[PDB]
DNA sequence: CCGGCACTGGAACAGGATGTATATATCTGACACGTGCCTGGAGACTAGGGAGTAATCCCCTTGGCGGTTAAAACGCGGGGGACAGCGCGTACGTGCGTTTAAGCGGTGCTAGAGCTGTCTACGACCAATTGAGCGGCCTCGGCACCGGGATTCTCCAGGGGATCGGGC
DNA sequence: GCCCGATCCCCTGGAGAATCCCGGTGCCGAGGCCGCTCAATTGGTCGTAGACAGCTCTAGCACCGCTTAAACGCACGTACGCGCTGTCCCCCGCGTTTTAACCGCCAAGGGGATTACTCCCTAGTCTCCAGGCACGTGTCAGATATATACATCCTGTTCCAGTGCCGG
């Protein structure tokens, strides 16, 4: 341990822990051996998928003139995009509600 | 007593401050993003496992991880994520 | 003559009041007394965490609210505007439960 | 006119002559019903019989109703009654002796099996000597029933625009056969007659000398 | 043994409670035979989940039902739920 | 001169109830093999060019396509009867698929 | 050598047979062009996954196990082919 | 080795291989260790479920004056049993067909 | 000839259990594949559920007590009541004799 | 027989009461920072086997040809079913007044979940040795078709007979 | 008045039929029989995972009292199911003629599938040390509570089109 310790997730330019994803892959009964560019690939996808469900909820909050995010903005952000609605199609979100929607035959003529 | 509970809160909070500098988040929502990340990790791992078993191999590699993403993610997500990963892996080696 | 709104107005204006809130729409004590009574058949003298009963109410309400949305399309198919006990059975049968 | 028309060789079934065979199938391509030992009449006349509704004859070895099932009427042959009475100018006709109900099995139509080319050369031969043939009936493709040389009493019928029976097609033991059924019940003493849609290759040379309101028509119009 | 049996607790889901659940689903007019059928539909859904929760609880040799038993019992049927741990 | 007689034809709905009984008892496949096999080879030419197939891999897609269609035509019928009809129209397939989940 | 016109090799009688095995008695006249659009979005979902499984293994032939895996992945298990 | 060999199916009283279930459990990535009465319990459960289906399939093949099971009798056996039909609900059996059933509003009426 | 390699199946145990129930019938070459798939498909559910039961509880061993819970979660009502008896008797007959 | 002092539904249109959106004030409880410390990640070697790469063998996917017959395409007709217009009467919605439990403060008691510490029985690892199970090769042998003698039943037949109109 | 040579309801020498029955030929699939090899049983040694026995101390169950928001009846009138009748046009059952799926061949070559040899990449041990977790604390965002100000739904009160049926 002569040189100064340089973290593995700074060599790649990421924010998620490449050193802990590896320990979880190894103790999880997935295979006998685990390569070296597997965690550097999985962290870079877990980080991209979460930086786009938040960029929509931050936009949805600005329409109520609010500063924080609550479980309702995540629902309004997920059920209004037809890709996240196809990925999260059988998931329930606590304290989320429904979308405003009413058929036309019921409206007064 | 009070041994430790690990989570992803401090990385979700670092990702938020790059897309929205003047914004916060509450506890009921941190506890939903946590379940989200834990749920997707385990759909992508348990399919690379099966691929390696079908092909009679003993090692999980980035070539299995890349293919387990095209079978799970729909449409344009599967085209942006595949380009995200192959830049981190290209930068990591040349160092 | 106390001004007597017409039939179908007060209903249409709470359809869109209950689609902006996110609260829970059943009483907590009546719902908690039924959970402890269903589960006397499988094992006696149980105890429940305080937040294990709050997790069941949410699943239940999310199940019913989405069964009613399937029931409401069969009625419009048959050219009605009311829902009857024969429109629930078609939804459940086509879904694949009964 | 006390004489008797040219005799016919009496017969009970159809005898093949032409170039087509019969289609008696094995007892694994025969349909099965849904009844069972039950109230009075199994496979009756007023019942929900899946073999009866679709114009099938049921077999006594395959029917679950057993052997007292009433869907066997092409073998028992409980035919109609009193024979030719004299008409006025129509040929011979017939008449009924016993009262008959509504929708009951009147006698079959039976003859010999001839195909298209043999039939047409037969008529082209019998035309040059002016026999005025009066006995032909097609059933399906490449098959014809004929009752000229031989047959039974159902060869003595007529045409009327107010008839009492029609010619249906039932499938008996893998083969298709013809049988005349009564539209509505009638007390005994009337001349049996049925409509037939002719398809003359030449032209219509006969008026309907029967007598009714709409019956004027022709022998080939409606 | 303060375990006086409970009885006739399904009639605690009153008809206003059901009219509100139907308003949130977008319904304008309601019949009068729906209230005795919604209860039979709910009492069949709750049993399939309480059975598996008690089965998960006995394997660990416990006496208290927790909030992870319910989440596992629900996920086992294709009804994942975010918000209560995991 | 000499005419031919013709027995009465069937009332509509009988030759269609004999086939419901004939086809619900066989087991064979109800589509033609070369027509079905050219469609599979033109669909796959948009994902990867110049590839081959196995005779028992083309025969496995045809067993699942028919099992999908025969089971969708059974949900269409119940909607048609709900609406008090006998005929199936193109707006019953859509209701079946929407309640089922696929659209 | 590209192809086309091949969706109309699923004729009208072949659809009436599949309707009779399902149990229907009358059929409208617009069902025939409505069914050829449903059958063509089910086949793509399966052939895409089969070709992905094939390309992972460095082959050029589509075997009969690729199809079984691509079908099981969608909850449509099939018995009798391996 | 010094004494004569006995299998492990013979000790338990089974017809299925208790020695071949064990290495499939050990080489399948299910855990780090495996007990000794896990394969002996998992074979006696795979034998019961096989007998349960073959009995009904034979009873259903008998009713055609046939002496041989084909894939149609396996379908007829399971689509009639209200529990094997719940265990095998999302499964296709090749060359099976369907069950005969006509609706009551389509049958001809006078 | 290159003496192709071997490949295992349950097609001699499936044909031993049939001679107990129906001592005179036979089975077809295409009806044998379906029973192969059946057994290989029911093995994996019961193994994969116990694999997770053991991980929820922080253990590293699969015993005859996780297989008795996987069965009670996977099988229906009256089916999951004779399988438990079968499996419980075939271990008592083995651990003593 | 269309025009006529006075006649009848139809059409519009503000104008109330009620419900929905504002602009300040106050104010509590949870979010966003700091500090100390323990455990989990990174740096440096070392020894063995899993996978990349080249080469040979033969199976099976593709391509063209002729020919026989069953299925698909096209055009007539006629009766049955889908869709629209009316009318009657039963049940669900809107509002008002009276009764019954859900909810919010506490308080006290104890059951049971979580942590710590020894200590023995159970599963992994390795070596020598024999039989259970898979691949290839013969037999028998229960069914589908073809003769065949051919047995109950049918039936064509010119004849055996009781009758007759005159014959005698 | 007796009787003669024809003269019509039975009648059986063949003959013939159909097909109950008993038995020759010829088969695609399944059932048994020896060589052979590699995977399961026997026998020991050992060290970590799990089973009991305390011991602290959080949280789930039980009771009491009060204030008010929600559930429960009860009546009226109005819109909406549900049955009936008439009409017309589209989907079903027929014949003809045209097209291409199926089946049996024969030929050439891509690529799937074993087998051998040699690096190089992942596991496994020691060290060292810094990033992430629990604990403690302050201040500010969002949740009510008033007061006023409009939008929104329903109807009374006017007002054109056409004129009720009288009538010369
Ligand atoms: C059907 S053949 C039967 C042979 C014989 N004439 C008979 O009646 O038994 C009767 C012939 O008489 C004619 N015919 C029968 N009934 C008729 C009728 N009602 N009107 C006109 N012609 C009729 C037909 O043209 C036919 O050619
Ligand atoms: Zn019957
Ligand atoms: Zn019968
Ligand atoms: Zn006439």
């Amino acid at each position: 341990t002569r040189a100064k310790a340089k973290t593995r997730s700074s060599r790649a330019g990421l924010q998620f822990p490449v050193g802990r994803v590896h320990r979880l892959l190894r103790k999880g009964n997935y295979a006998e051996r685990v390569g070296a560019g597997a965690p550097v690939y999985l962290a870079a996808v877990l980080e991209y998928l979460t930086a786009e469900i938040l960029e929509l909820a931050g936009n949805a909050a600005r329409d109520n003139k609010k500063t924080r995010i609550i479980p309702r903005h995540l629902q309004l952000a997920v059920r209004n995009d037809e890709e996240l609605n196809k990925l999260l199609g059988r998931v329930t979100i606590a304290q989320g509600g429904v979308l405003p929607n009413i058929q036309s035959v019921l409206l007064p003529k | 007593r009070k041994t430790r509970k690990e989570s992803y809160a401090i990385y979700v909070y670092k990702v938020l401050k790059q897309v929205h500098p003047d914004t916060g988040i509450s506890s009921k929502a941190m506890s939903i993003m946590n379940s989200f990340v834990n749920d997707v990790f385990e759909r992508i791992a348990g399919e690379a496992s099966r691929l390696a078993h079908y092909n009679k191999r003993s090692t999980i590699t980035s070539r299995e991880i890349q293919t387990a993403v095209r079978l799970l993610l729909p449409g344009e997500l599967a085209k942006h994520a595949v380009s995200e990963g192959t830049k981190a892996v290209t930068k990591y080696t040349s160092a | 003559k106390p001004h007597r709104y017409r039939p179908g107005t007060v209903a249409l204006r709470e359809i869109r009041r209950y689609q902006k809130s996110t609260e829970l729409l059943i009483r907590k004590l009546p719902f908690q007394r039924l959970v402890r009574e269903i589960a006397q058949d499988f094992k006696t003298d149980l105890r429940f965490q305080s937040s294990a009963v709050l997790a069941l109410q949410e699943a239940s309400e999310a199940y019913l609210v989405g069964l009613f949305e399937d029931t409401n399309l069969c009625g419009i198919h048959a050219k009605r505007v009311t829902i009857l006990p024969k429109d629930i059975q078609l939804a459940r049968r086509i879904r694949g439960e009964r | 006119n006390s004489r008797k028309p040219p005799p016919y060789k009496h017969i009970k079934a159809n005898k093949v002559i032409g170039k087509v065979q019969i289609q008696v199938a094995d007892l694994s391509e025969i349909p099965r019903c849904n009844c069972k030992p039950a109230d009075e009449n199994p496979c009756g006349l007023e019942s929900e019989c899946l073999n009866r509704m679709l114009q099938y004859e049921c077999h006594p070895q395959v029917c679950p109703a057993g052997d007292r099932c009433q869907n066997q009427c092409f073998t028992k042959r409980l035919y109609p009654d009193a024979e030719i009475i004299k008409t006025e100018r129509r040929g011979w006709g017939l008449r009924t002796k016993r009262s008959i109900k509504k929708g009951e099995f009147v006698n079959e139509y039976v003859g010999e099996l001839i195909d298209k080319e043999e039939c047409r050369l037969r008529i082209k031969r019998a035309h040059e000597n002016s026999v005025t043939n009066f006995y032909m009936l097609t059933v399906t493709k490449d098959r014809i029933i004929d009752a000229g040389p031989k047959g039974n009493y159902s060869r003595f019928m007529n045409h009327s625009c107010n008839p009492n029976c029609e010619a249906q097609k039932w499938t008996v033991n893998g083969d298709v056969r013809v049988g005349l059924f009564a539209l509505c019940d009638i007390p005994a003493g009337m001349e049996l007659t049925f409509n037939y849609n002719l398809d003359c290759l030449g032209n219509g040379r006969t008026e309907c000398h029967c007598g009714a309101d709409n019956c004027s028509g022709f022998l080939g119009v409606r | 043994r303060h375990r006086k049996v409970l009885r006739d607790n399904i009639q605690g889901i009153t008809k206003p409670a059901i009219r509100r659940l139907a308003r949130r689903g977008g319904v304008k007019r309601i019949s009068g035979l729906i209230y005795e059928e919604t209860r039979g539909v709910l009492k069949v859904f709750l049993e399939n989940v309480i059975r598996d929760a008690v089965t998960y609880t006995e394997h660990a040799k416990r006496k208290t039902v927790t909030a992870m038993d319910v989440v596992y019992a629900l996920k086992r049927q294709g009804r994942t739920l975010y918000g209560f741990g995991g």
